[PDB]
């Protein structure tokens, strides 16, 4: 087992737009790990975004993104998703999917990070 | 299988201050000397590999350690090259392989806080200096102590292993013992941290003094 | 496959006064058979009932954890306990043993500090405690607020490490919120260790605002 | 694995002499530097002396310099400490010690023996 996580779906969108991020998992049994998303906006300290349960019953969100983004996963396709709605200039950042051997539901210094993808929100 | 192998990343001091990063492959061999260990450096990209040095020495308990160090390109490492150390020995059924590349993910600059312990009964010629380096990530960091504008030997101080804070970044503690002659000479001791995301030149530091 | 055997914590030994030792077996590529682990003494005296726990890890590793309550007097007087591990696809049984560490004894000294305030965190502050000059390596560090011990997860404590002639040392880091210090501005760093006197504990209180 | 057994303690008058023997077993004694440490009642431990692997290097604490002599015989797997001109101040429990890395100076040694008691008094 070696953890490989590859993000996709970044790009440029106008404020008020929406975007869907797909993180593909490979090299481990995806259905055993909690998953999370982390972002870092240019020149700002990293911020934990959201996290998902193993089965999907538990969702957690930071207050800054709560009710705008919705996290989900498909365990048969080995793919984690983040659906972003009502984007603001505040949300321009690089986004990573992450996981940890012990704790992944909350903010943490996760053991594994993907490669990241960029979301630029502007006119 | 009684043998174990490990592969490092460049230290931040080598990478950003000395500016000659090096990666060290370590093979620790219990019940050794059946053959000779051959380890071959390779890349994932397939580009040439630099010449590597080798040191093999016997431990007090009779374990053999085989250490090889490879200089890596400063440009190559930062831009995500992947290096593999491949270990061959005649009594291994299958070769051991370890690989390394810069850790991905978000990055945060350290904060440095330096303290001076209170006087302790038993010695008027020594004091303990304590430096806290925290709120950084990735884990890779090098911590250094400077007095009279010159770096102290590594053995003078001891620095805790990086460990998680559950959402605030990694942290390490450093402990240094300073003698009376040194602070009488100059009462300024500087705790300096080298880290990738430190700005402007990859360094952050704080000075501490015995007598306010 | 690897096996480990712990010593009692000083908190278990001296505060609760019911020490327990844990034998831990970490099994990669598992489930060919069933792991059997047997507690024994070197002296041959009876062993108490042991708990046994099996948990599957996220990476597919199986861990088998067994914990034995041991006699308070027996351990202090240098009894030796052995955990012997049997599994059918293991070639020869793994044996681990444990006993009180011999050698000189030295009381910890405890110093507790409060980091300066930093922009971005004016609703929490970082508390730092230094425990040094003690030996043996075994120590337990605890944080108390309003006379009640905080959960262990609130803080993180470094592994013990040598100073080359002064004894071992450890640091403790705790994050406290504004509500807590507004409630009561006193946070207590307490160390449990064999050579501490009078009751095997030494502590120092720190406050955010002097 | 390192097993160290002290012997030779007892009771002696000021100015007397006593010889401490530490027996080594379970490892290649000829590869390790050796040292002696003592703890007097109600005092912090004090490093006493240390011996080289071959026997060429000797170190002593200032309190015991020229009064004690350390030695080792590698064929008999035995470490010795010869104490002359003993004083009441030297009443302590004595341990022999060794370490995988550093043993010449005062240190938090990896291995200690079982200890033995030396009482210097008028008796
Ligand atoms: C017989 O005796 C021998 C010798 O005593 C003993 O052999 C030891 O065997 C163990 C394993 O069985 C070995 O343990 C491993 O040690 C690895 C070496 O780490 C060294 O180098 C690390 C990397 O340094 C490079 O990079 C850094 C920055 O990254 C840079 O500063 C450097 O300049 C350099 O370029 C370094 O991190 C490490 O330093 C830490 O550890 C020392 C330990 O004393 C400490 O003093 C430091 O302050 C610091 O905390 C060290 O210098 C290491 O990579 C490896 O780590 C992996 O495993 C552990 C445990 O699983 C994990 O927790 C960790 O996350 C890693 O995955 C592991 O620690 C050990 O090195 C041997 N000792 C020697 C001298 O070779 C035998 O066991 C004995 N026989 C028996 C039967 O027991
Ligand atoms: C798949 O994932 C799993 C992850 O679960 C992984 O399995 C882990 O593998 C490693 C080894 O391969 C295991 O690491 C070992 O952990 C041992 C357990 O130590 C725990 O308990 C210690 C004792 O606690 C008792 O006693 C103390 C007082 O003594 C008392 O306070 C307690 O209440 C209790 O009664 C305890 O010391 C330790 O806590 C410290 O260390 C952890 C490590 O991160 C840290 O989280 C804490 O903050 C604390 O500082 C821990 O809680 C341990 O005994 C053992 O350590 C020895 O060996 C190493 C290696 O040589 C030495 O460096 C060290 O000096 C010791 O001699 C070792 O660290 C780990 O425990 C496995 N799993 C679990 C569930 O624990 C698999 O490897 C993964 N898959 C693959 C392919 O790797």
């Amino acid at each position: 087992m070696e953890v490989q996580l590859l993000e996709s779906g970044g790009g440029l969108v106008q404020p008020g737009g929406s975007l869907r991020l797909s993180c593909a998992a490979s090299g481990f049994t995806f259905g055993n790990y909690d998953m999370a998303w982390v972002r870092q906006a240019p020149g700002k300290r990293p911020e934990w975004v959201s996290s998902i349960d193993t089965g999907g019953d538990i969702t957690h969100y930071a207050d800054s993104v709560k009710g705008r983004f919705t996290i989900s996963r498909d365990n048969a396709k080995n793919t984690l998703y983040l659906q972003m709605n009502s984007l603001r200039p505040e949300d321009t950042a690089v986004y990573w999917c992450a996981t940890d051997e012990e704790y992944a539901l909350g903010p943490n210094e996760f053991d594994y990070y993907g490669q990241g993808t960029l979301v630029t929100v502007s006119s | 299988r009684g043998v174990s192998a490990y592969l490092s990343r460049p230290s931040p001091f080598d990478l950003f201050i000395r500016k000659s990063p090096t990666i060290t492959c370590l093979v620790v061999d219990l019940a050794p000397s059946k053959g000779t260990v051959n380890l071959t450096w390779s890349r994932a990209s397939g580009k040439p590999v630099n010449h590597s040095t080798r040191k093999e020495e016997k431990q007090r308990n009779g374990t053999l350690t085989v250490t090889s160090t490879l200089p890596v390109g400063t440009r190559d490492w930062i831009e995500g090259e992947t290096y593999q150390c491949r270990v061959t020995h005649p009594h291994l059924p299958r070769a051991l392989m370890r690989s390394t590349t810069k850790t991905s993910g978000p990055r945060a600059a350290p904060e440095v806080y330096a303290f001076a312990t209170p006087e302790w009964p038993g010695s008027r010629d020594k004091r303990t200096l304590a430096c806290l380096i925290q709120n950084f990530m990735p884990e890779d960091i090098s911590v250094q102590w400077l007095h009279n504008e010159v770096q102290l030997p590594d053995a003078r101080h001891s620095t805790t292993q990086p460990r998680k804070t559950k959402g605030s970044g990694f942290f390490v503690f450093s402990r240094l013992e300073v003698t009376r002659a040194e602070w009488e000479q100059k009462d300024e001791f500087i705790c300096r941290a080298v880290h990738e995301a430190a700005s402007p030149s990859q360094t952050v530091q704080r000075a501490v003094s015995v007598n306010p």
